[PDB]
RNA sequence: CCCCGGAGGACUGAGGGGGAGACGGGUUCCGCGGCGCCUGCAUCUGGCCGCGGGUGACUCGGGCCUAAGCGGCGGGUGAAGACCGGGAAGGGGCGUGCCCGCCCGUCGAACGGGGAGCCGGCGGAGACUCCGGCAGGCGCGGGCGGAGACGCGCCCCCCGGCGACGCGCACGGGGACCGCGGCGGGCGGCGCCCCGGCCCGCGAACGCCCCGCAGCCCCCGGACGCCUUGCGCGGAGAGGGGGGCCCGGGGGCGGACCGCGCGUCCCCGGCCGCCCCUGAAAAGCCGGGGGGCCCGCGCGCCGUACCGACCGCACAGGACUCCGGGGUCAGCAGCCUCUAGCGCGGGAGCGAACGCGGCUCAGGGAAGUCGGCAAGCCGGCUCCGUAACCUCGGGAAAAGGAGUGGCUCUGACGGGGUCAGAACUGGAACGGACGCGGGGAUCCCGACUGUUUACUAGAAACACAGCGU
RNA sequence: GCCCGCCGCGGUGCUGACGCGCAGAUCGCUCGUCGGAGCCGGGCAUGGGGGCGAAAGACUCAUCGAACCGCCUGGUAGCUGG
């Protein structure tokens, strides 16, 4: 959870993602949607596309 | 022919005295004086606090010094709905609001009151336990007496200059939760008195109690004892009008 | 090696004022050093929060300047409380005189 | 003797009811000298012992020699 | 104990001070045959209650 | 996924003390753990601190109330009746 | 010589046969000498005997404060001894003469509260006490800045503060400890290997500057966000931008070798949970409102040695608390160990019965016995698979099965171990010692956790929540 | 006031050892409990026909169906010994 929160926080600050996508993914992380960091980065590409 | 029984040993005190350490003090109404006797005086609720051994909470309330400079601190049994920073009033001209102190003569019939004096100025002794109240029943002006209902349901005449507090005592419902364990009873009575646990008379030897002895546990005679029995004899059911569990009372 | 030490106080009963820490000395030795309890700082008379500006040191060891704040009711009220008192006084004057 | 030769200190027995100020005054007035500091104890037999350090500009060798202590 | 009052210290000190034998010149002077002081005591088998 | 079927918060008691007592405590303990609405704060932040003592965690008022709920039915009725009796004393 | 020395072989095994305190003991402490008594054997040993010695404080404790208590109080009562007690014209400032005032104890804690100490050294026996160095405490003498949050002499009456406080699974930070490498210095062994084994590489109180997460506050402005492992927070003003205060801590300069890690213990922080339980007091010190007005000198009294050398007639009993390394491991378990320490009414020979503590036994398997008493079987970890009944929480580790070593590899998680998989190999072995449930079908009693006949009875007896009078 | 289990606190069975004891109640193995009606230390309170007792007539300094110490007291004995 600390690894996932650190990565999502960095992107929102850099404005790579917006604040609403940030909140949807923050919730999905606390719900055990992602098993590691790589799976999370792929889900970001898909949402962004 | 025996030893002294448990109820005979409690009167001396020793290990049977009340556990009063870390208690906040005695709870009382404000003392009646010139200013309240002629008008009204103002106080502010400073805190609502838990008192050791007591079910209902207490309120620390501050008034001004009426014979000097500074302030004066009082402890009140708290009516339900009282809150920190509230303004309370005490006198012959105080208004009808929860938390105010008024003579029972000036209080309308139908009203809930608490901490009622049975004689004027004694500072309050009736309906003090959590969830209790007294009703004001009627006023008789010529004799200058008021009729009240006590929490047992008995009726009583008191003076009309006896004071009371508007409302009912907070903490109500407390006895509706079962104690689940011996431990909860242990904590509850550790806050009060050395009165627990309880050993039955029939479980003792005849030297310790008049219910003791025998090859089966059993009392042996009737357990209704008369009103004029002496100390050491007055165990069981004292001067009972009737016994047994039957319905249909009122 | 062996770094075990013996008690420094008169008795060994370890109450809350008999706590030590450990430190290495210039002579290559493990020494015990007492850890004082830290007193609280003064709190607001109206709301019970720490007064800003005063260090957590008993006032006997502080100079006079350090023990105070520069405002009416400097060390007694937090400032929100002072504002509330000023407003109460003025507005109640206004509503007691001239209706 | 080590105590007198270095540390410039002399050791006496004194009356148990005597305090450090009384001891300092008495030594000053009797031996015509200057005391610097006084330690004391009561022995396991009940006597009082005084450790008397003289001033940094006085010789305990010399005062103890005039006494006879050497 | 290491933390003792001066009164108990002094009474203990007197017991220690007087726990002694008869001098030999005293034996010669007073013409004694009994030479043991039977008011002596030893810490292992004593019960000084002072 | 739901973890018990019926016992709810009384699952802490295991198999002890019987059915009627556990049934009473489910109700009592739910009531005394609940959050209540602060009659001043405007917000639902009031929690119990002792038997009859309730504090709003936002605006920090303290209030005197029931043993296991903030209001009681006798107090609701009494307050209504006392208010009416006052109003009748205003001519 | 059971004493001392050297060499070897072992043990206690950090909850110590170690290092130190409280209580109790009272000189048992140290040096020199000795063997009459004691040291259930001996002794050249010694807590035994003789002779000399020995415990140093402004900063440690006691003295002070108050806890639960105890005493005292014009008086009250009783044949007294004595016991019981607020209703009493109850004392202070000064400076004449004014002014303020309702009425106790310099009894009760060598663990609670309580101004202030660190390092190095020296002795046969003392040290936070001596000596040297460096500090700290309490005393006595020769009206301004800021926008703001905030920053930079007393005395009386009243309002306040500090002192000053419960428990808990987690999570986070510091300190000490512990490890792995580098580099410097020194050892040991060495039949073969060995840059692979071992030891040493140290920095206090205190003063000045900076730096400090959480948390609380200020300014702008006015909102579908911020954020924790968990939560939590916001028009009663979030986020963003800039600031203030606290923080038992860290760094630099003083005082005066270099990196990188998992974990343990201690203290601290912010939260969250719990209670028919809500978790001392006072001396002392300080703030607010109103009103009136640098250099010198000193710090008195008492304890301080040693000991499980204490109580049990002297003794496998009883006897409170500190500090707590390594390996295996879930581990303060068991087993082995570094540092430190090393008694335990004495030895030799033989290898009968019998006993006491242990071990193994063909074939059968409770036939023994009042009775499976005693003993044995089972046991770690992972996966599979689990019935009747039930107050729906349980029963449950139900019952029953299978795997587990060494070596060579591979994958997953952001330097660190864990988890998963494969090939090879060994008497057909692997929780290889150690540690560590036998299971099931029923009947009677008591609902349950708890309590008891100290020294022949632990239960079906007592208690209990609930119920009733 | 949950379960396995260490120190601690207790004391089930062997009807084991011992029983001229290590000991006027101990030792070995096994066993109950181990976050709570839990365990431990100091100070304080309750005094004998009284106290204290989750109750066994238990405990009250090796003494308890009425402690211990001195006196009344060389108490009386139709009973045993000389
Ligand atoms: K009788
Ligand atoms: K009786
Ligand atoms: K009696
Ligand atoms: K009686
Ligand atoms: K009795
Ligand atoms: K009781
Ligand atoms: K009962
Ligand atoms: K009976
Ligand atoms: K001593
Ligand atoms: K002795
Ligand atoms: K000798
Ligand atoms: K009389
Ligand atoms: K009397
Ligand atoms: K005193
Ligand atoms: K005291
Ligand atoms: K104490
Ligand atoms: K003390
Ligand atoms: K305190
Ligand atoms: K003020
Ligand atoms: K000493
Ligand atoms: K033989
Ligand atoms: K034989
Ligand atoms: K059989
Ligand atoms: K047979
Ligand atoms: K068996
Ligand atoms: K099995
Ligand atoms: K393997
Ligand atoms: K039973
Ligand atoms: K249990
Ligand atoms: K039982
Ligand atoms: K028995
Ligand atoms: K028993
Ligand atoms: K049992
Ligand atoms: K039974
Ligand atoms: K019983
Ligand atoms: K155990
Ligand atoms: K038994
Ligand atoms: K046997
Ligand atoms: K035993
Ligand atoms: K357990
Ligand atoms: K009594
Ligand atoms: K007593
Ligand atoms: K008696
Ligand atoms: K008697
Ligand atoms: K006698
Ligand atoms: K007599
Ligand atoms: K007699
Ligand atoms: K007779
Ligand atoms: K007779
Ligand atoms: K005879
Ligand atoms: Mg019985
Ligand atoms: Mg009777
Ligand atoms: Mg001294
Ligand atoms: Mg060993
Ligand atoms: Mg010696
Ligand atoms: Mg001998
Ligand atoms: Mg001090
Ligand atoms: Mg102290
Ligand atoms: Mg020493
Ligand atoms: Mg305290
Ligand atoms: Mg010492
Ligand atoms: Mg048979
Ligand atoms: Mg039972
Ligand atoms: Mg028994
Ligand atoms: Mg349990
Ligand atoms: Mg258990
Ligand atoms: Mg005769
Ligand atoms: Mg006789």
């Amino acid at each position: 959870q600390r690894v996932l929160r650190r990565l999502l926080s960095r992107y929102r600050d850099d404005e790579k993602i917006d604040r609403h996508l940030y909140e949807t993914l923050y919730a999905k992380a606390k719900g055990n949607m992602f098993k590691n960091k790589r799976v999370l980065l792929e889900h970001i590409v898909g949402m962004q596309k | 022919m025996g030893r002294r029984i448990r109820v005979q040993r409690k009167g001396a005190g020793s290990v049977f005295r009340a556990h009063v350490a870390r208690r906040l003090g005695a709870a009382k109404l404000r003392a009646n004086d010139f200013a309240e006797r002629t008008g009204s005086v103002r106080g502010v609720v400073k805190a609502i606090l838990h008192d050791r051994g007591r079910g209902a909470p207490l309120a620390r309330v501050q008034f001004p010094n009426m014979r000097g400079e500074g302030r004066v601190n009082e402890l009140f049994i708290a009516p339900e709905g009282m809150y920190t920073g509230q303004e309370v009033f005490s006198g012959n001209k105080a208004t009808l609001h929860i938390g105010n102190i008024l003579p029972v003569g000036n209080i309308p019939e139908g009203t809930y009151v608490c901490n009622v004096e049975e004689k004027p100025m004694d500072r309050g002794c009736l309906a003090r336990a959590s969830g209790t109240y007294c009703l004001v029943v009627a006023h008789n002006m010529e004799t200058n007496k008021t009729r009240i209902r006590l929490p047992s349901g008995q009726k009583k005449l008191i003076s009309s200059k006896a004071r009371a507090m508007i409302g009912l005592v907070a903490g109500g419902g407390r006895t509706d939760k079962p104690l689940l364990k011996a431990g909860n009873a242990y904590h509850k009575y550790k806050a009060k008195r050395n009165c627990w646990p309880v050993v039955r008379g029939v479980a003792m030897n005849p030297v310790d109690h008049p219910h003791g002895g025998g090859n089966h546990q059993h009392i042996g005679v009737s357990s209704c004892v008369p009103r004029n029995a002496v100390p050491g004899q007055k165990v069981g059911l004292i001067a009972a009008r009737r016994t047994g569990c039957s319905g249909g009372k009122r | 090696a062996d770094c075990r030490v013996t008690c420094r106080f008169h008795s060994t009963y370890r109450t809350r004022s008999k706590i030590v820490r450990y430190k290495r000395t210039p002579g290559n030795r493990l020494t015990s050093l007492r850890v004082k309890k830290l007193p609280n700082a003064p709190h607001c008379a109206e709301t019970g929060k720490q007064i800003h500006g005063i260090p957590r040191v008993i006032p006997q060891h502080l100079t006079r300047q350090q023990r105070k704040v520069s405002r009416p009711y400097g060390g007694k009220l937090c400032g929100s409380a002072l504002r509330a008192h000023i407003l109460e006084s003025f507005l109640n004057e206004e509503n007691q005189a001239l209706r | 003797t080590t105590q007198i030769e270095k540390n410039n200190t002399i050791v006496f027995i004194v009356d148990r009811r005597a305090s450090k100020p009384e001891i300092r005054k008495a030594f000053e007035t009797v031996f015509e000298t200057k005391v610097a500091r006084v330690n004391t104890l009561i022995t396991p037999l009940g006597l009082k012992k005084a450790f008397i350090r003289l001033a940094p500009d006085v010789q305990a060798m010399d005062v103890a020699s005039k006494m006879g202590l050497a | 104990t290491a933390n003792k009052t001066l009164s108990r210290k002094l009474r203990l000190a007197k017991k220690t001070k007087t726990n002694k034998n008869i001098p030999r010149w005293v034996i010669a002077k007073d013409h004694l045959k009994k030479t043991w002081n039977y008011k002596r005591h030893h810490w292992r088998r004593s019960h000084l209650k002072l | 996924a739901k973890r018990t079927k019926k016992v709810g918060l009384t699952g802490k008691y295991g198999t002890r003390y019987g059915r009627a007592a556990r049934k009473q405590l489910l109700k009592i303990e739910t009531s005394q753990k609940a959050k209540y609405t602060c009659p001043f704060c405007a917000k639902d932040k009031v929690r119990r601190t002792a038997c009859g003592i309730w504090t709003c965690r936002s605006c920090s008022k303290t209030m005197a109330g029931g043993a296991y709920s903030l209001h009681t039915e006798p107090a609701n009725a009494a307050r209504a009746t006392i208010r009416r009796l006052r109003l009748a004393r205003e001519d």
